[PDB]
C-alpha cells in the first residue's frame, strides 16, 4: 500500500526560493526512480525533475540549473529545492513514484507553488441578499468573498450543517492579482423570516475567519 | 519535444455507454505510452501503460489501443464514477509529455437555468467599490451568454465569469456572472440587467434592479 | 598478423549490453583508416586522440567492446554521461582514451513483432563503475518484504527487452556499437 | 552548443533563399551537417547533406538542381542556396550536426545529435 504527501508549496515572490517535499510509505525511496510532475492551474500535466534509482538526476529545461531533486532514504523523503522561482512555474506540484523513468503508477496529492509578486491579503466578505421578488417559492442568497491572495479559501454555510444547494464557485484571478469568489444557496422563501443563513470563511494563508450572517434587505 | 494532440476536447455521453478518447502524437512513440484519469481536486491516476496494458485494479471495462503515432483509450460500458478528465503520456523520447486533456461529461436532458441578481452590499459601497452579481443556477449544457445590461447600453469588458463542475447528482452546471464597477461609476446610472440565453430558454431572460430602491 | 577487426564488426550476432563483449587485440598491425574513412558509421568519436592520426600510434593493448543499443542511447557512450545505459549497462571512464563507433543494425538486428533478445538493465541501487559488467538476474527488491525470487508487487526483474522492430522510428532502431580502449604489443602499419 | 538557422522567410515562386546554420559551442571539422524540412502537419525529412569529408548528397528529387549545400569550417557555419523556389517548398527549415565516419551522411533526423530548432521558409502562390 503506496502512500505520498507533498508538502511546503506557498507564496513567494519571483526569485526567491522554496523547498517542497514528499513523504513516502509503500517503497524504498532509495532504490525507486521518482518524479515531479506541474499542473498549472486550468491547464495539463508537465514532467519537472526526475532522480533514478541509481541516484542521477534530470530535469526539464524550462526549470535546468534553478531545480535540485534530493531524497532521504532515512526520513523517506524526496524533495524539489526551487532557486529564482518565476511567475510561470506557479502549479499545483505532484511528487509521483516512476516506474523505470517511463510512467508514474502512483502519485500524491499535490501541493499549491504560487510565484508572484503580489501580497497576502485576506478576503472581505460581503452579504448577497434574497431579493424581496424569488422565483418558484426558492430564493438565493450567498456571500462575495473578494480581494484576497493567495489560494485557497473554505467557505461553509452554517459550519457545516446546511450543504443542500451550496454553489461555492472556483475562484477568479482579477486585474490586480486577487481572487475573488462567491458562495450561493438556495433555500425556501418560506424559511427567509425564519431561518438565519451565514457564512463562515476562512483564508489560512492570512490567518482570516469571517463569519457573515446573511438576511434580506 | 513529441507534442500530444488529444481529442476531442469534450466528450458528451451518459452511463452505460461508450466513450472513445483519441491520442496522436508528433512523431512515433511506439508502445511507448500511457493513460491517466484525474476527477476535480484530485491527481492523476495511471489506468493503462505500454498503448494496452492495465494498471494495478484497473476495472476491464478501460482499455488502451493503439501504437506508432495514433492511440485510443475506450470505456465500454460508463459509469458515474467513470467521468473527469483523461491525459496521454508518452516516454518514447525525453522530455516525456501529456496531452492537453479530453474531459468526460455526463449528458442529461436540456435544463433552462433559474435567475438572479445581486446589487452590492451597501457596506461594500461604503468601501468605494460595487460589485453586480448575477446567478445562472442548475442549468445545461454549460454554454449559456450572459450580457450585461446597463441603462440599455450593452457593457463590455468589467465583468468575470465563473462555473461549478458538474454537480454529481443532478448533473447540472451553476455561472456566476459579476461586474465590477468603481462607486462613482456605480452611481452614475439606474438600471442594472443581466440577460440569459440558453438552450433551454425560448426567448432571453433578463433579471434588473434599479439604483437606490 | 592482421587484427581481426572484421571479427568484431562482421559478428553474425552482438551482445545485449548488460552482458557486454570485450575483445582483447594483441600482437597485430592495425588499419584503422579503413574504418573512419567510410561512410558506414553514423557515429564515430575520438576521446584523447584524432581520427585522422589513429594508424601512426602504439598502445600496451587494445579492447574492443561491443554491444547493441538503440540509437538515442548511443550517445550515453561517452565519458561523463548518464541514463540508464551509462549507470546500469556500459560506463565509460572520465579519462577515456579510445573511439566510439556506432552504425544502424536495423537490417540485421530487426525481427516483425518484435526482437526480444537484446536487453538492458532498468533497475539497479548503484551505478556502475567503469568497465564494470552486471549479468546477475536476481529480482530487483524495491520495497521492504523481500523478493524470495518471484515478480510482484516491488519486486522487478532487473532486466528489459528492446523488442526492436523494422517499423520503429530511428530512433528506437537497433544501433550497433564498438568502443576501442586504447612493453607495446598493438601497433599500425 | 547550439545551432541557428538564418536566412529564410518569405519568398516568390522563383525566388531564392540561402541558408545558413551557425554552430556555436564546438567546431564542425569532424561534422556532417544535414538539412530537413518539416512540410505543414508531417514530420520532418531530409533535404541534403554535406559530410567531415565536404562532399554533398541531396535526398530530394524536386531539389537536386536547385539547392547546393556548403560549408565554412573557418567561420563555422554551413549553407544551402535554394533556387528556383516553389510553393511545394514552403516549410520550418531546421539543420543538425553529426560526428561520424569521414563520409557519412544521413537522410535520418534522429540520427543527428545536435539539432537546431527551425527557421519558416514561406512562399507565396
Ligand atoms: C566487414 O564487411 C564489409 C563488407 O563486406 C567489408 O567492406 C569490411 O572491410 C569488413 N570489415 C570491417 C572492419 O568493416
Amino acid at each position: 500500500q503506496v502512500q505520498l504527501v507533498e508538502s511546503g508549496g506557498g507564496l513567494i515572490q519571483p526569485g526567491g526560493s522554496l523547498r517542497l517535499s514528499c513523504a513516502a510509505s509503500g517503497f524504498t525511496v532509495s532504490s525507486n526512480y521518482m518524479s515531479w510532475v506541474r499542473q498549472a492551474p486550468g491547464k495539463g500535466l508537465e514532467w519537472v525533475s526526475v532522480i533514478y534509482s541509481g541516484g542521477s538526476t534530470f530535469y526539464a529545461d524550462s526549470v535546468k540549473g534553478r531545480f535540485t531533486i534530493s531524497r532521504d532514504n532515512s526520513k523517506s523523503t524526496l524533495y524539489l529545492q526551487m532557486n529564482s522561482l518565476r511567475v510561470e512555474d506557479t502549479a499545483v506540484y505532484y511528487c509521483a513514484r516512476d516506474f523505470g523513468d517511463f510512467y508514474f503508477d502512483y502519485w500524491g496529492q499535490g501541493t499549491l507553488v504560487t510565484v508572484s509578486s503580489a501580497s497576502t491579503k485576506g478576503p472581505s466578505v460581503f452579504p448577497l441578499a434574497p431579493s424581496s421578488k424569488t422565483s418558484g417559492g426558492t430564493a438565493a442568497l450567498g456571500c462575495l468573498v473578494k480581494d484576497y491572495f493567495p489560494e485557497p479559501v473554505t467557505v461553509s454555510w452554517n459550519s457545516g450543517a446546511l450543504t443542500s444547494g451550496v454553489h461555492t464557485f472556483p475562484a477568479v484571478l482579477q486585474s490586480s492579482g486577487l481572487y475573488s469568489l462567491s458562495s450561493v444557496v438556495t433555500v425556501p422563501s418560506s424559511s427567509l423570516g425564519t431561518q438565519t443563513y451565514i457564512c463562515n470563511v476562512n483564508h489560512k494563508p492570512s490567518n482570516t475567519k469571517v463569519d457573515k450572517k446573511v438576511e434580506p434587505k | 519535444e513529441i507534442v500530444l494532440t488529444q481529442s476531442p476536447g469534450t466528450l458528451s455521453l451518459s452511463p452505460g455507454e461508450r466513450a472513445t478518447l483519441s491520442c496522436r502524437a508528433s512523431q512515433s512513440v511506439s508502445s511507448y505510452l500511457a493513460w491517466y484519469q484525474q476527477k476535480p481536486g484530485q491527481a492523476p491516476r495511471l489506468l493503462i501503460y505500454g498503448a494496452s496494458s492495465r494498471a494495478t485494479g484497473i476495472p476491464d471495462r478501460f482499455s488502451g489501443s493503439g501504437s506508432g503515432t495514433d492511440f485510443t483509450l475506450t470505456i465500454s460500458r460508463l459509469e458515474p464514477e467513470d467521468f473527469a478528465v483523461y491525459y496521454c503520456q508518452q516516454y518514447g523520447s525525453s522530455p516525456r509529455t501529456f496531452g492537453q486533456g479530453t474531459k468526460l461529461e455526463i449528458k442529461r436532458t436540456v435544463a433552462a437555468p433559474s435567475v438572479f441578481i445581486f446589487p452590492p452590499s451597501d457596506e461594500q459601497l461604503k468601501s468605494g467599490t460595487a460589485s453586480v452579481v448575477c446567478l445562472l443556477n442548475n442549468f445545461y449544457p454549460r454554454e449559456a451568454k450572459v450580457q450585461w445590461k446597463v441603462d440599455n447600453a450593452l457593457q463590455s469588458g468589467n465583468s468575470q465569469e465563473s462555473v461549478t463542475e458538474q454537480d454529481s447528482k443532478d448533473s447540472t452546471y451553476s455561472l456566476s456572472s459579476t461586474l465590477t464597477l468603481s462607486k462613482a461609476d456605480y452611481e452614475k446610472h439606474k438600471v442594472y440587467a443581466c440577460e440569459v440565453t440558453h438552450q433551454g430558454l425560448s426567448s432571453p431572460v433578463t433579471k434588473s434592479f434599479n439604483r437606490g430602491e | 598478423n592482421l587484427c581481426p577487426f572484421g571479427e568484431v564488426f562482421n559478428a553474425t550476432r552482438f551482445a545485449s549490453v548488460y552482458a557486454w563483449n570485450r575483445k582483447r587485440i594483441s600482437n597485430c598491425v592495425a588499419d584503422y583508416s579503413v574504418l573512419y574513412n567510410s561512410a558506414s558509421f553514423s557515429t564515430f568519436k575520438c576521446y584523447g586522440v584524432s581520427p585522422t592520426k589513429l594508424n601512426d600510434l602504439c598502445f600496451t593493448n587494445v579492447y574492443a567492446d561491443s554491444f547493441v543499443i538503440r540509437g538515442d542511447e548511443v550517445r550515453q557512450i561517452a565519458p561523463g554521461q548518464t541514463g540508464k545505459i551509462a549507470d546500469y549497462n556500459y560506463k565509460l571512464p572520465d579519462d577515456f582514451t579510445g573511439c566510439v563507433i556506432a552504425w544502424n543494425s536495423n537490417n540485421l538486428d530487426s525481427k516483425v513483432g518484435g526482437n526480444y533478445n537484446y536487453l538492458y538493465r532498468l533497475f539497479r541501487k548503484s551505478n556502475l563503475k567503469p568497465f564494470e559488467r552486471d549479468i546477475s538476474t536476481e529480482i530487483y527488491q524495491a520495497g521492504s518484504t523481500p523478493c524470495n525470487g518471484v515478480e510482484g508487487f516491488n519486486c522487478y526483474f532487473p532486466l528489459q527487452s528492446y523488442g526492436f522492430q523494422p517499423t520503429n522510428g530511428v530512433g528506437y532502431q537497433p544501433y550497433r556499437v564498438v568502443v576501442l580502449s586504447f612493453p607495446a604489443t598493438v601497433c599500425g602499419p | 552548443v547550439q545551432l541557428v538557422e538564418s536566412g529564410g522567410g518569405l519568398v516568390q515562386p522563383g525566388g531564392s533563399l540561402r541558408l545558413s546554420c551557425a554552430a556555436s559551442g564546438f567546431t564542425l571539422d569532424y561534422y556532417a551537417i544535414g538539412w530537413f524540412r518539416q512540410a505543414p502537419g508531417k514530420e520532418r525529412e531530409g533535404v541534403s547533406c554535406i559530410s567531415s569529408s565536404g562532399d554533398s548528397t541531396h535526398y530530394v528529387d524536386s531539389v537536386k538542381g536547385r539547392f547546393t549545400i556548403s560549408r565554412d569550417n573557418a567561420k563555422n557555419t554551413v549553407y544551402l542556396q535554394m533556387n528556383s523556389l516553389k510553393p511545394e517548398d514552403t516549410a520550418v527549415y531546421y539543420c543538425a550536426a553529426q560526428s561520424g565516419s569521414y563520409y557519412w551522411c544521413g537522410s535520418d533526423w534522429h540520427e543527428y545529435d545536435y539539432r537546431g530548432q527551425g527557421t519558416q521558409v514561406t512562399v507565396s502562390s
